């Protein structure tokens, strides 16, 4: 069911999408690891919405961002994002 | 609702999970073409699926 696909969806990516509520749209990428990491940001609209969770030094939260701008490859951001996410542990 | 955007996102990988056989699918973006992946408990699912995911990241 819809239910099933989406467990196997976030179980195995261990990253959820939980936006934020309040009065602006924002988007929170949770990533499950003990540790609990997260980021805010989204490909719609910028403001000040910029609060990083990773686990280990603000490199993480500026490379990450860099990248993303930089690569222009949304694939090298999640597939770094997840290698970085476990250099914290 | 957003199912689709949850879907687009793991899509955008280059990810096409198919519960029709418990496999994933996947579609390699440098080089190679398309490719497939069994779900299975072995030894680390976990390191297979970020095995995929490092390579879909080329």
């Amino acid at each position: 069911n819809d239910a099933a696909e989406v467990a196997l969806y976030e179980r195995l990516l261990q990253l959820r999408v939980l936006p934020g509520a309040s009065d602006v749209h924002d988007v929170r990428f949770v990533f499950g690891d003990d540790s609990r990491c997260w980021i805010e940001v989204a490909m719609h609209g910028d403001h000040v919405i910029g609060n990083s969770h990773p686990a280990l030094d603000p490199k993480s939260r500026a490379t990450l961002e860099h990248v993303l701008t930089v690569q222009g490859d949304l694939a090298a951001f999640l597939v770094v994002a997840r290698d970085m996410l476990l250099a914290s542990l | 609702n957003e199912n689709i955007l949850k879907l687009k996102l793991y899509r955008s990988l280059g990810v096409i999970l198919d519960l029709e056989n418990d496999q994933v699918l996947i579609n390699r973006k440098n080089d190679g073409n398309i490719d497939i992946l069994p779900l299975d408990n072995n030894l680390s699912d976990f390191y297979k699926t970020k095995y995929i995911w490092e390579r879909l990241g080329k």
